[PDB]
RNA sequence: GCCUAAAAUAGCUUAAUGCGUUGGAGUAAGGGUUAAAUCUGUAAAAACCUUGCAGAAAGCCUUAAAGUAAAAGCAGCUAUUCAUGCCCAUAAAACAGUCUAUAAACGAGAGCUGCGGUAGCAAAACGGAUUAGAUACCCGUGUAGUCCCAGCCGUAAAUUAUUUAUUAAAUUAAAGCGCCUAGCGAUAUU
């Protein structure tokens, strides 16, 4: 039942595809983790909630469960993220557009 | 229960919206002639509001 | 219609465009289906065809692929 | 059936359908 | 039904294209019927140019008018269109009967009396 | 990257009318590109497909590219300034 | 400007709707005097009822339109389907065979004569007897023959002689 | 597509075996690999070449695919993609929305619901609801714009005020 | 409520092609073969820009058919009539089966009668070649036919035998039928 929330956790972040995990092992890393806690708190949410008269089906459709897990695994993320590589940030991307500008419009002041 | 419930629903809003419905000519010449005075624009452009019904 | 400009004179360049176009808007295969007239059932036998020699080239790369990923084979 | 078949039984027809047309515009029937 | 009826008129004055408007609409009344949207767009450039026997037309005006009606209506519509020579090229489409389904009535309805039970 | 839309935008978007929004699925010889290509249900490919053909019998669309009518780029980005002016200034 | 209550009826009601649609809520109304209770859709009594008059509205129909073949067929299926359910009602239960009869006004020829009859079951002594069952058993005799003819000349003869409450 | 860690088993003259510890051992080039796949090493000597990965090591490799015809899995070296790049960049927008920051931005043409401006590759939607005609006449120049709404990253959506 | 390569009915769109077609401009070929010729032109053709008229067919989507339309078969657009298929919500206390001796209906292409139409293609036919001969294959013209409406004809190498249980299939055991008994040989008779 817990293998359904694995395509969301990698797509929200992409990152956890990078950190090696070790196949014969009892260890969960980070991303089996998380969906250990969606299946623990989901059932919990579900039970907790007050009755009511009729069943709707957007209340079906809903996992407030995964918004909370994200918050509380944001931090640890970020750890993981800094051992990656490292990018461009957006000033110099800006800088690098700026540049080829200043190229283009000495061409066409040449021409 | 329920659906008499909704059939009631569909009927409170088909009468909002009877508001602007034309069924006489006199109502008619207003529309066409306010219609050909402030064109719209069409599809080649901006994206129109497809009619999905009443 | 196809409009292929001319830069700097390179009138090769714009031949291979065109065609470049005629392959991938599928003006060839309609001349082909022009020059004679086939039957529906002489028709299907002659796309099998086709579709067989088109399948065979993707095996036989497949097998090609496969080993140059395997050995890193420069080709 | 087989091709063989076939080839055995077309010649008899071929046969059969020259012999009607011959007597299509004839008098008495040739039988 | 609902029906939509899009026409591309030659483009003309404004009492011409009043006119042929005027006519569809009163066909629809008539018959017992009722009109729910009147809507012009102007003169507009088309793909490619429309031919009559002697006539080249490149531009056209375009409007459309919804209305419902018995079925029987499409028919004299479409006699309308072909009489009236103002008229270049006209199509009617139906359109589906209800914006809202049953089922979303229902989750409508469920969830008000939920917040009257919690109430 | 290429821009894509949504199911839901298509489905809602989906008319014979809405030129500009159908060209996204015309190739840039104008014709309509497969299934594969487009990344569609079947009920959406065939509502696709039906849009564009009637868009050519009204004259709103052309079956390829046509040379006589290569000044429409011209004409549409000039009515889409004025169009944007005027609801601006309103 | 004011809402029109008028209009909202017009376009909720069967008015404005296709013709088949206003064929078929009328067969249901028709059913509310033998159906079992108010919300009775499968019942014995209420299905006869409903292909009996889908037959009825069926006839002018394709006095018309003579080339639609394929709902020629389904409505042939339908003909002798009812004829079999009719036949069971009566082996079984007589007395709910007795009502649909009745209320449609048809005739009580439902019985199953077998191999060794020759009359319809259920005839007095007083009562008239006919040649329908010898024609349908002895079906070889070439003085109950025919020519051939289109579905429509064979069927519309057929669908008659069942049905007395149509012209 | 993930990575896992692969115990290195043999080194050959031509071929290098790796252990990824599901099923039978897969083969690698003899310099592919290089010492900064390594996260454990069997003994603390340092090593001299690029290209000197001894065996009992432990290294970072990238699943390619988990059936092939020679009946191993494939297992190739990390690469980059763009993505993270772009990914970067986005949370970087993400935290000036919430901080109420001003983005920089250059008008590039006109759009059918607004304005198209570019923002380090991302293009948003400047609707013309929220511009002075000013800003609008100004194309190739940067200008300061206030971020009202954005997408899910995969959506890429980007609202300017 | 929606959908449909289902059937019947009625309106609409044109890419290309043809010509005892309009006007402008221009001058020797166009067409075809293994190689040639018949044929079309120089008394103004083909090619190029324009005008008019006409019939048939439906590029991309498009793929099996995965619709299975009962089979024969089925996708240019829109609408009507009608029959299906999908979702969501209902219904039946007694009724509904398999198979077919016999009987009936539907039924490609070709063909026949009448009415309308005839661009392209093309039996037959008439010429030019090939060849020992070519009565065929190849090239140039080209009538029925192919098309519409109303009738006739009922024939195909016109799909895998039908049903129940099991089964991915298969296999195993049963229910109701049709057909075969070496080949060869009829325009037999009725
Ligand atoms: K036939
Ligand atoms: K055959
Ligand atoms: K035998
Ligand atoms: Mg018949």
């Amino acid at each position: 039942p817990e293998q359904a929330v694995y395509k969301k956790l990698y797509r929200d972040f992409p990152e956890l595809r990078k950190d090696a995990v070790d196949l014969s092992s009892l260890e969960a890393p980070l991303a089996k983790q998380f969906a250990l806690k969606h299946l623990v708190l989901s059932a919990e949410i579900a039970a907790n909630s007050p009755r009511t008269r009729h069943i709707l089906r957007r209340d079906l459709e809903a996992d407030p469960a995964y918004e909370r897990l994200k918050e509380e695994f944001m931090p640890r993320i970020a750890e993981l993220r800094k051992q990656q590589e490292q990018t461009a940030s957006l000033q110099q991307l800006q800088a690098d557009e700026e540049e080829h500008l200043k190229l283009a419009l000495t061409y066409v002041a040449a021409q | 229960r329920l659906i008499k419930k909704a059939e009631n629903l569909r009927y409170a809003m088909l009468l909002e919206e009877s508001r602007n419905w034309i069924d006489s000519e006199e109502e008619l010449e207003k529309r066409i002639n306010q219609s050909l005075e402030n064109p719209e624009a069409f599809g080649f452009i901006v994206d129109l509001p497809i009619a999905k019904g009443l | 219609a196809f409009v292929a400009e001319v830069r700097d004179g390179n009138v090769d360049a714009a031949l291979a465009q065109v065609k470049k176009y005629r392959k991938t808007e599928g003006v060839n295969d309609s001349v082909r289906k022009k020059e004679y007239f086939l039957r529906p059932s002489l028709q299907k036998f002659r796309d099998s065809e086709l579709t067989y020699a088109k399948n065979m080239g993707k095996l036989i790369h497949e097998r090609v692929n496969w080993v140059v990923k395997r050995k890193k084979i420069k080709l | 059936i087989t091709t063989m078949q076939w080839r055995k039984l077309k010649i008899k027809k071929h046969k059969l359908r020259k012999r009607r047309k011959a007597n299509r515009m004839r008098v008495v029937k040739v039988r | 039904p609902l029906y939509e009826l899009l026409c591309l008129a030659k483009p003309l004055g404004k009492a011409e294209i009043a006119g042929a408007m005027k006519i569809v609409g009163q066909t629809v009344l008539k018959r017992g019927g009722f009109i729910t949207e009147v809507q012009s767009y102007g003169e507009q450039q088309l793909a490619y140019d429309i031919r009559r026997p002697f006539e080249i037309y490149p531009s056209a005006h375009i409007f459309k008018m919804e209305f419902a009606a018995p079925t029987d209506i499409v028919r004299l519509v479409t006699h309308e269109m072909r009489v009236n020579e103002n008229v270049l090229r006209w199509v009617v489409v139906r359109r589906p009967r209800f914006k809202h389904t049953l089922q979303e009535l229902l989750e409508e309805v469920k969830a008000q009396e939920n917040d009257d039970f919690k109430a | 990257f290429r821009p894509r839309s949504t199911h839901q935008e298509v489905t809602e978007m989906a008319d014979f009318k809405n030129v500009s929004f159908l060209t996204q699925f015309l190739s840039p010889a104008g014709r309509i590109q497969p299934r594969r290509v487009t990344k569609l249900t079947e009920p959406l490919q065939r509502r696709i497909a039906k849009s564009v053909k009637l868009a050519r019998n009204m004259a709103l669309m052309a079956g390829e590219a046509r040379l006589d009518k290569l000044h429409l780029t011209r004409v549409r980005q000039e009515e889409l300034h004025r169009y944007q002016l005027k609801k601006s200034v309103q | 400007q004011n809402a029109k209550a008028h209009l909202v009826e017009k376009f909720l009601g069967p008015e404005f709707r296709p013709r088949i649609k206003q064929l078929k809520a009328k067969r249901l109304e028709a059913v509310n005097d033998i159906k079992r209770h108010e919300a009775d859709v499968s019942s014995p009594e209420v299905r006869v009822s409903l292909m009996t008059y889908r037959i009825r509205d069926s006839i002018p129909l394709f006095d018309e339109c003579k080339k639609e073949l394929t709902g020629m067929r389904k409505l042939e299926i339908m003909f002798n389907k009812r004829r079999r359910i009719l036949r069971g009602l009566r082996k079984h239960n007589f007395p709910i065979y007795s009502m649909i009869i009745n209320k449609l006004g048809m005739r009580d020829i439902y019985s199953d004569p077998g191999x060794x009859x020759x009359x319809x079951x259920x005839x007095x002594x007083x009562x008239x007897x006919x040649x329908x069952x010898x024609x349908x058993x002895x079906x070889x005799x070439x003085x109950x023959x025919x020519x051939x003819x289109x579905x429509x000349x064979x069927x519309x003869x057929x669908x008659x002689x069942x049905x007395x409450x149509x012209x | 597509g993930q990575q896992i860690q692969a115990k290195v088993i043999q080194k050959t003259d031509e071929v290098m075996l790796l252990d990824p510890g599901f099923y039978n051992l897969s083969e690698v080039p003899v310099n592919y690999l290089t010492t900064a796949h390594i996260v454990r090493k069997v003994d603390d000597s340092p090593r001299e070449n690029l290209y000197d990965v001894r065996p009992g090591d432990v290294v970072k490799v990238l699943v390619d695919d988990v059936y092939t015809p020679y009946g191993d899995m494939q297992l190739d070296v990390p690469q980059q993609d763009p993505r993270l790049i772009l990914n970067q960049v986005w949370d970087e927008l993400h935290l000036k929305m919430k901080k109420k920051e001003l983005v920089r931005g250059r008008i590039l043409n006109e759009c059918k619901s607004g304005y198209a401006v570019g923002v380090a590759g991302f293009v948003a939607l400047l609707p013309y609801a929220n511009t002075s005609r000013e800003v609008a006449n100004r194309v190739g120049e940067a200008q300061s714009f206030q971020i009202k709404s954005m997408s899910e990253p995969h959506r890429r959506r980007i609202v300017l005020q």
